[PDB]
């Protein structure tokens, strides 16, 4: 609909697209299956966030009906933008930077957005991995490490911050990270840490040295292991204590939190997370298939697995806090009934849970002033349920302190911490696709140099950048960088994509070319949620965004164990350099789409 | 032994020996 002059002669044909394929059989990779293909996609959509993400925004936005808005939201924004992406790719035969750059060539700031937007989540979610590689080899030992406290040198009591916190919160912030009280005081580069993050992008060079053809294994494997782990931990979490109570707290619904701004942009933000909308590897993968691949009916099959899972990752994890929860709330209870028994001279097995206050209160009429001595707690479920950790806190310090507490306990550490690398594996297959193929484009080295030597510097250049969340401060960097770049880059870039495609390329264009694959040009839905629904729809997640920015109050989380009142919370409010990191990991992939634009419309003209 | 450098010592080992095993067979492709 919008003017640009000269689009055939610059991208294939469509009566020439029937002899192409018996060509592109050389110079360009191709799948071995139909599966190898859904599973490599699978995998690109499911990892790592929903474990510690949408369990809590599931519950946290009143929970039981936040499932109603995540739902909506998906078949609205997700599906039509998965289907548009997986139906470009297949057509214009090029990656991510060659489809916008096919398509009026002064726009080419998409394939540069993308690029820069999976450099940078490729590069903190390779620490997680490092983390998470860092507790499987802390395994194979029977008294696990995080399980008690050490001595401190005259072997006659604790550690003094291990005393005060719990060991399990000890073993994070002092013997893995050995964390600083600020994000300006920085030390060495804390070798241990180091050498696992060697280990895994080691790992990862191995998996994605040639293309496309060792991360075909690569994706079965890593992409059926975690589902059978997941499920081996059902059938286990729904038998403890304490599932069951933690599975209604999760499905409770509270239907004040509907009317929420900030609801329905967390719950919109983790669609295009859910899924892996506007990174550029769905479109260099989809390219890949038979021009008659349906591609139809795999954006509906992979948007239904991707929306089961997130529900049956929750049924897992809340299971587990349930028995936490459960296991806390006797471990208190056990104590308070220890007082009086400790002061009143009660036989043993007196005064269990059924009789608690009615024995209260026969001890005060007993005997008046022995009572006021006594130190009791409040504690009750709903306040052991309600704690608000999220992001790594969920797999660090909350489900490896209920893996101590069951029967079999180095076996149970083994199989979540392989499970958790395999979830980080796939994504990270999936950003590697996306950072090497729009630099091939680009052409920075010559048309020698294979395959293997591409990968290899890459890998190689972000592990030296990756010297950042290895330090004492490294924690604090990590926290800071992910939400914004993400949430930002991901909305902007998956706008323009839906803009440029419906106004730019034509969506008459669009759906004659479509038909030519499949045949039955698509329906009355397909055709409104591309025009009018979710661009508009994604407007409204682009207005909210700084609605709930500037007022926010934007702080950060400390340890600082020498502080008065230690083991609560800490928020000391982010320094004034802070915000060149924030425009620059935030705003220059946004800004790389108008940037170019202008710059090559003042080049010719 | 601090038992967790003796998995990342094996773990290691065959990460190399695969990549290496990857550069050669690759090497055997032209
Ligand atoms: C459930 C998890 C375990 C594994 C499940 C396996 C998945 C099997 C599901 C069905 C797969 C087989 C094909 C399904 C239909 C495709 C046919 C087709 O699209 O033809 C074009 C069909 C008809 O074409 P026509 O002939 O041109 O009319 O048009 C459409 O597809 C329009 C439908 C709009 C898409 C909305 C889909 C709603 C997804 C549900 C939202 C997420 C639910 C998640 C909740 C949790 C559940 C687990
Ligand atoms: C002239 C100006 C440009 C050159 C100046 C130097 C450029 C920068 C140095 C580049 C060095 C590498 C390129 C060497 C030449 C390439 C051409 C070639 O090899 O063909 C001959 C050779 C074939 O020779 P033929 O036997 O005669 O056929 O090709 C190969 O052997 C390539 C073998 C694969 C090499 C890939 C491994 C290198 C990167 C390793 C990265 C490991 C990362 C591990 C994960 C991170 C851990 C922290
Ligand atoms: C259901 O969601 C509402 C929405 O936030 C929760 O509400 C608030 O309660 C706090 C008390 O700490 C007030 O300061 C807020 O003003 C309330 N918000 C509104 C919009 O009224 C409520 O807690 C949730 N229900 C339950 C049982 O937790
Ligand atoms: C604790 O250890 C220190 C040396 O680290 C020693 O001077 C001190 O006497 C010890 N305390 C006790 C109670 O043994
Ligand atoms: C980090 O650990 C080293 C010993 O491994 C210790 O000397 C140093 O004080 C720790 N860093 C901080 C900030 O406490
Ligand atoms: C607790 O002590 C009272 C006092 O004699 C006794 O009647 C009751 O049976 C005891 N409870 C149990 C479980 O033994
Ligand atoms: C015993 O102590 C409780 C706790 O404050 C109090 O509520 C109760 O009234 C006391 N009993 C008497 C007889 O005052």
């Amino acid at each position: 609909v919008l003017p640009n002059p000269g689009l055939d002669a610059r991208i294939p044909s469509l009566a020439e697209l029937e002899t192409i394929e018996q060509e592109e059989a050389s110079s360009r990779p191709k799948w071995d299956n139909k599966a190898q293909y859904m599973l490599t996609c699978l995998g690109f959509c499911v990892g790592l966030g929903n474990v510690w993400r949408f369990p809590y925004l599931c519950q946290s936005h009143g929970g039981g009906a936040f499932m109603i808005p995540f739902l909506i939201l998906l078949v609205l924004e997700g599906i039509p933008l998965l289907y548009l992406e997986f139906a470009i790719g297949q057509r214009l035969r090029r990656g991510s930077l060659g489809v916008w750059s096919s398509i009026h060539p002064a726009l080419k700031g998409l394939g540069l957005a993308s690029m820069l937007t999976s450099f940078m989540v490729g590069l903190y979610y390779n620490t997680i991995i490092s983390w998470i590689m860092w507790y499987l080899f802390n395994s194979f030992q029977e008294p696990l490490p995080w399980s008690d406290c050490p001595l401190n040198e005259n072997q006659t009591g604790y550690v003094d911050e291990c005393a005060r916190s719990s060991p399990v919160d000890y073993f994070w912030y002092r013997e893995t990270l050995n964390i600083s009280t600020s994000i300006s005081d920085s030390g060495s580069i804390q070798w241990w840490m180091l050498l696992c993050l060697a280990c895994a992008w080691s790992v990862l060079y191995m998996c994605t040295i040639r293309g496309i053809e060792t991360t075909g294994k690569a994706v079965y494997i890593t992409s059926t292991l975690p589902y059978v782990v997941l499920t081996i931990f059902l059938i286990r979490g729904l038998t403890l204590k304490g599932a069951t109570n933690g599975i209604v707290f999760l499905f409770t619904p509270n239907v004040t939190e509907l009317a929420q701004p900030d609801t329905w942009l967390d719950a919109g933000a983790q669609v295009f997370f859910s899924f892996s909308l506007a990174f550029g590897g769905l479109i260099s993968f989809s390219s890949y298939n038979s021009v008659h691949n349906n591609c139809e009916k795999d954006s509906v099959i992979v948007s239904i697995i991707n929306g089961f899972t997130s529900v049956y990752v929750a049924i897992v994890v809340y299971s587990v806090i349930g028995f936490r929860a459960t296991q806390r709330y006797d471990d208190c209870f056990s104590t308070n009934i220890l007082t009086l028994i400790n002061g009143f001279d009660l036989p043993e097995g007196n005064v269990t849970q059924e009789n608690f206050v009615d024995m209260q209160q026969r001890c005060n009429a007993s005997d008046p002033a022995a009572y006021a001595q006594l130190v009791f707690q409040t504690c009750d479920i709903n306040a052991f349920l309600s704690e608000a950790v999220e992001g790594t806190g969920l797999a660090f310090i909350v489900f490896t302190e209920a893996i101590t507490k069951m029967p079999l306990s180095p076996l149970w550490s083994v199989l979540f911490f392989i499970m958790l690398f395999c979830l980080g594996l796939s994504s990270m297959f999936g950003n590697m696709e996306g950072v090497v193929v729009p630099l091939q484009d680009l052409r920075v080295i010559p048309p020698k140099w294979p395959k293997e030597v591409l990968t290899g510097l890459i890998c190689l250049g972000t592990f030296l950048i990756g010297f950042i969340f290895t330090l004492n401060s490294g924690q604090y960097w990590l926290s800071l960088l992910d939400s914004y770049a993400g949430s930002i880059p991901l909305l902007i870039i998956a706008f323009c994509e839906m803009f440029s495609v419906v106004y730019v390329y034509g969506v008459d264009r669009f759906n004659k070319d479509i038909e030519f694959m499949i045949g039955h040009k698509p329906n009355i839905f397909w055709q409104v949620t591309w025009r009018v629904v979710s661009p508009l729809l994604m407007l409204i997640i682009f207005l909210f965004f700084f609605v709930v920015e500037v007022s926010q109050e934007l702080t950060y989380s400390i340890w600082d164990p020498g502080y008065e009142e230690f083991p609560k919370s800490q928020k000391i409010s982010y320094p004034n350099w802070v915000y060149v990191v924030v425009v620059i990991v935030a705003g220059v992939p946004s800004l790389t789409i108008p940037g170019y634009a202008i710059y090559k419309l003042i080049r010719n003209h | 032994v601090s038992i967790w450098l003796i998995v990342f010592g094996v773990v290691m080992g065959v990460i190399v020996v695969g990549i290496v095993i990857l550069i050669f067979t690759g090497i055997r492709d032209r």
